[PDB]
C-alpha cells in the first residue's frame, strides 16, 4: 500500500537524516576540540 | 477472463531504483503508477539526467528522421549497447551524408525540371539575338506567350517606334518567345504597355534569368547534360548508404528508444531523498518472473507483490483478456471494441461460439468455401514467408501474428462453414444441375439433403424458428449475464433490470405464441400474466421510468436474428439463380457453350460473391456486437488499458 511506501521511505530518510545530524554534531565537537587545544597552545 | 493485475510496491535507493527500473523495463510486464502526492517527492531526479534524456531523445528523433531520409522504416530489432557519444558519432555521420545527398538530389531534380521547359526557348531567343544580348543600347524582352495573337501584343509595338520595337516570335512554336526590342527605357515603357495588354517576360530563376541569354542557354545545356548522371549517382549513393547503414541505425534507434523509455519511466517514479518508491500493476500469470527480477536487486531491496482491488472500484487498475488458445484468435475482434470493468463479463467466447455457426448458415456455398480454403492457403503461404502483410492498395500494414490469428479464425470458420454448407447441400452455386449429389424428393438422383434451400413451404418456417430460437437464447444469455454482473458488482439495479427485461421478454414471447401463434392459450395465459406482472414489479422496484422503449428495443434485438436467415437465404437464392442461368445458357443451350458459359457464370458468381459475402459475413458480427454487448452493457467506462514497460526488441 501507498502508506507502506510512505513507511518504507520514512525508514530510510529518518536513518539518513539521523546520520546527517550525527555528522553536524560531530563537526561541532571538532570545532570545540580545535578551539580548546588552540587556546591552550597559545597560552 | 480479467486477470488479477496485482499491485507491486518497492523501495530502493536512487541509483538502485534506476537499476531496478532497468530490470523492470527488461522485465516489462508491469504497468506503472505515479502515486507522487502521498508524503513523498515528485522524483524530479536531475536536470542533468533531463538533459541527457533530451540528448538521447534528440538522437532517437534524428535516427528516425535519418531512416526517413534514407527511405528506411521503423523496424524493431535487438538494441545496440553503446555510449551516447558513440551513438551520436555513429548516427550523425551517415545522417549528415544522407542529408547532403538528399539536398543535392532535390536541387538537381529541381534544376532538371526547370531546364526541361526553357532549354529550347532560351536557346532560340539567344540564336535570334546572337549579337543583341547585353550591349548597352536596347533591351530585348522575350515574353513566352501563347499562339499567334502576336498582333494583340504588337499593338503596343505599333504604338512604339516604326522601324523598330520588333515584337515577334521567330521560333519556339509551342510557347511563342515573343521578343520585343525597342530601347532600354522606351522598351521598359513598352513592356509596361504590353503588360497592360497582358504579357510576362522570361524572368527565369538561378543563372538563367540572372545572366546574359547566351550564357543562360549555355548553363542551361550544361545543367541539362549534368543533371541525369548526377541524379543517378545520387540515387545510387543514397541506396548504397541506406543499405550499408540501415541495420546500424535500426539497432542504434532501438537502444535509444530503450534508454528513452527508461528515462520516461524513471520520470514517472517517486523519489524519497536518497530513497525511491515504485508502484506497479502486473498480472498473476507473471508473478514468478517478477519475483525473479525483484530478486536481482542490490539485496532484493525491499519490495512486495500485494493484491489488487476487488470488483468494486478498480478504476486505474487495468485488465487482460486471458483466453484459451482455442479461443485466443478472436481477441483482435474483441479488442476492436472497448475493455471491461475488471468484473464485467468477458463475452469474447461468444464470438467463436456463435459467429462461425451463423456464417456457415449464411454461406452455404461449398465452392465459396473452397475459394476461402484457397485464400487461406495463400495467406498461410504469406505467413510462411513471414513478411509484413503489406498492401499499398489498401495502405494496410498488418503484423504476421494478426495474419496468423486471421488464418486460424478462417480455418475455424471454414470448418463450421463446410459443416453447415453440407447441411445446406450446396456447392459452387449448383453443380446439381449436372451432378445432383444432394437428392431431392422432387428429383431423386443421389443421397438426400437436409434442407433443399430452394424450397420454402416448410424449410423457411423451420429456418426462421431456428434463427429466432438462437437469437432468443443469446438474448436470454445477455440478460442473464447482465443480472449476474449486477449481482457480482452488488448493483441490484442492474440485476433487477435484467430480471425485468427477461420477464417482459418471456411474457411477450408467450403472448405472441399464444394469441398470434398456435392454439391452447390456457396454459400460457398465466405465463403472459406472470411476465407482465414481473415487468411491472421490476418497474416498481426500480422506479427509474425505464419505459416500453427499452422492452421494444430488447424485442427488436431478439427479432434481429431472422436477418441472418434472410441473408443466408438471399445469398443462396442469388447463387442458385446464377448457377441456374449458367447451366441453362450452357447445357440447355446446346451443351456446347458449357465451358464458355461456365467461365462467364463463374466470373459473374465470383463478382457477386465478392460484392455480397463481405457484408454477409459483416452482418453476423455486427448483430452480435449490437445484441450481446448491449444486452450486457459493455459501454460503461471502457475499461483501463494494460500498458507495461516495452523492451520493444
Amino acid at each position: 500500500g501507498g502508506l507502506g511506501l510512505i513507511k518504507s521511505l520514512a525508514e530510510k530518510e529518518k536513518q539518513l537524516l539521523e546520520r546527517l545530524e550525527a555528522a553536524k554534531k560531530e563537526a561541532e565537537e571538532r570545532v570545540k576540540r580545535a578551539e580548546a587545544e588552540a587556546k591552550a597552545l597559545l597560552e | 477472463m480479467i486477470a488479477p493485475m496485482e499491485k507491486l510496491v518497492l523501495a530502493g535507493p536512487k541509483g538502485r531504483a534506476k537499476e531496478l527500473l532497468q530490470s523492470l523495463q527488461q522485465a516489462g510486464v508491469v504497468h506503472l503508477e505515479t502515486l507522487r502526492p502521498e508524503a513523498l517527492s515528485a522524483y524530479q531526479l536531475s536536470p542533468e539526467e533531463r538533459a541527457e534524456l533530451r540528448r538521447w531523445e534528440a538522437v532517437s528523433a534524428g535516427a528516425e528522421h535519418t531512416l526517413s531520409l534514407l527511405g528506411l522504416e521503423a523496424e524493431p530489432a535487438r538494441p545496440f549497447p553503446e555510449g551516447l557519444e558513440a551513438a551520436e558519432k555513429a548516427l550523425s555521420p551517415i545522417q549528415a551524408h544522407a542529408e547532403g545527398l538528399t539536398r543535392q538530389k532535390q536541387e538537381l531534380e529541381e534544376e532538371l525540371a526547370l531546364a526541361q521547359a526553357y532549354l529550347e526557348p532560351l536557346e532560340r531567343l539567344a540564336a535570334l539575338a546572337h549579337g543583341l544580348d547585353k550591349s548597352p543600347f536596347l533591351r530585348v524582352i522575350p515574353f513566352l506567350l501563347t499562339e499567334k495573337e502576336l498582333p494583340l501584343v504588337e499593338e503596343a509595338l505599333r504604338k512604339a517606334l516604326e522601324d523598330r520595337y520588333l515584337l515577334a516570335h521567330e521560333a519556339y512554336a509551342g510557347g511563342v518567345a515573343a521578343l520585343v526590342v525597342v530601347h532600354r527605357k522606351e522598351v521598359d515603357q513598352a513592356k509596361a504597355a504590353l503588360s497592360r495588354a497582358g504579357v510576362a517576360e522570361l524572368r527565369l530563376p538561378g543563372a538563367l534569368g540572372e545572366l546574359p541569354l547566351s550564357e543562360a542557354a549555355r548553363r542551361l545545356k550544361e545543367r541539362a547534360e549534368a543533371a541525369p548522371r548526377e541524379l543517378s549517382e545520387v540515387r545510387q549513393h543514397l541506396a548504397k548508404l541506406a543499405r550499408e547503414s540501415a541495420s546500424t541505425l535500426q539497432s542504434l534507434w532501438t537502444r535509444a528508444q530503450d534508454e528513452v523509455a527508461r528515462l520516461k519511466a524513471l520520470e514517472e517514479l517517486a523519489s524519497g531523498r536518497f530513497g525511491f518508491a515504485l508502484l506497479g500493476y502486473v498480472p498473476v500469470k507473471a508473478k514468478p518472473k517478477v519475483e525473479e527480477a525483484l530478486a536481482r536487486h542490490k539485496e532484493s531491496v525491499v519490495y512486495a507483490f500485494e493484491p489488487v482491488d476487488e470488483h468494486h472500484e478498480a478504476d486505474r487498475i487495468p485488465v487482460v483478456l486471458d483466453n484459451p488458445p482455442w479461443a485466443k484468435p478472436f481477441e483482435l475482434l474483441v479488442s476492436f471494441l472497448n475493455t471491461p470493468k475488471y468484473g464485467t463479463f468477458d463475452p469474447t467466447p461468444v464470438v467463436p461460439v456463435f459467429f462461425p455457426f451463423w456464417f456457415g448458415m449464411i454461406v452455404g456455398d461449398i465452392g465459396y468455401a473452397l475459394l476461402f480454403y484457397l485464400v487461406g492457403r495463400w495467406l498461410s503461404g504469406y505467413v510462411k514467408r513471414n513478411e509484413p502483410l503489406v498492401i499499398d492498395l489498401f495502405a494496410l500494414k498488418l503484423k504476421p501474428q494478426v495474419i496468423g490469428k486471421l488464418v486460424h479464425i478462417l480455418n475455424w470458420m471454414v470448418f463450421w462453414t463446410v459443416v453447415w454448407g453440407v447441411i445446406y447441400g450446396e456447392f459452387f452455386g449448383t453443380f446439381l444441375e449436372h451432378l445432383g449429389v444432394f437428392g431431392t424428393p422432387e428429383h431423386p438422383g443421389l443421397i438426400p439433403i437436409l434442407i433443399h434451400r430452394i424450397d420454402t413451404a416448410k424449410t423457411a418456417n423451420l429456418l426462421i424458428l431456428l434463427s429466432v430460437a438462437f437469437g432468443v437464447v443469446l438474448v436470454f444469455f445477455g440478460l442473464a449475464l447482465r443480472a449476474y454482473l449486477g449481482l457480482k458488482h452488488r448493483h441490484m439495479a442492474h440485476f433487477w433490470e435484467g430480471v425485468g427485461y427477461l420477464g417482459g421478454l418471456v411474457g411477450v414471447l408467450a403472448l405472441a405464441a399464444s394469441y398470434l401463434g398456435n392454439l391452447q392459450a390456457g396454459w400460457l395465459q398465466g405465463l403472459m400474466y406472470l411476465g407482465f406482472g414481473v415487468f411491472l414489479l421490476a418497474v416498481l422496484m426500480s422506479r427509474i421510468w425505464l419505459m416500453i422503449p427499452e422492452i421494444f428495443t430488447q424485442a427488436g434485438h431478439i427479432l434481429s436474428h431472422i436477418r441472418i436467415y434472410a441473408v443466408g437465404a438471399a445469398g443462396g437464392i442469388l447463387a442458385g439463380l446464377l448457377t441456374d442461368v449458367g447451366f441453362a445458357l450452357a447445357e440447355r443451350l446446346g451443351l456446347l457453350g458449357v465451358l464458355l458459359g461456365l467461365l462467364v457464370a463463374g466470373v459473374l458468381h465470383l463478382l457477386i460473391l465478392l460484392l455480397t459475402t463481405l457484408g454477409h459475413m459483416l452482418q453476423p458480427i455486427r448483430l452480435l456486437w449490437v445484441e450481446f454487448f448491449t444486452k450486457f452493457g459493455f459501454y460503461e467506462e471502457n475499461g483501463r488499458p494494460y500498458r507495461p514497460f516495452k523492451s520493444v526488441r
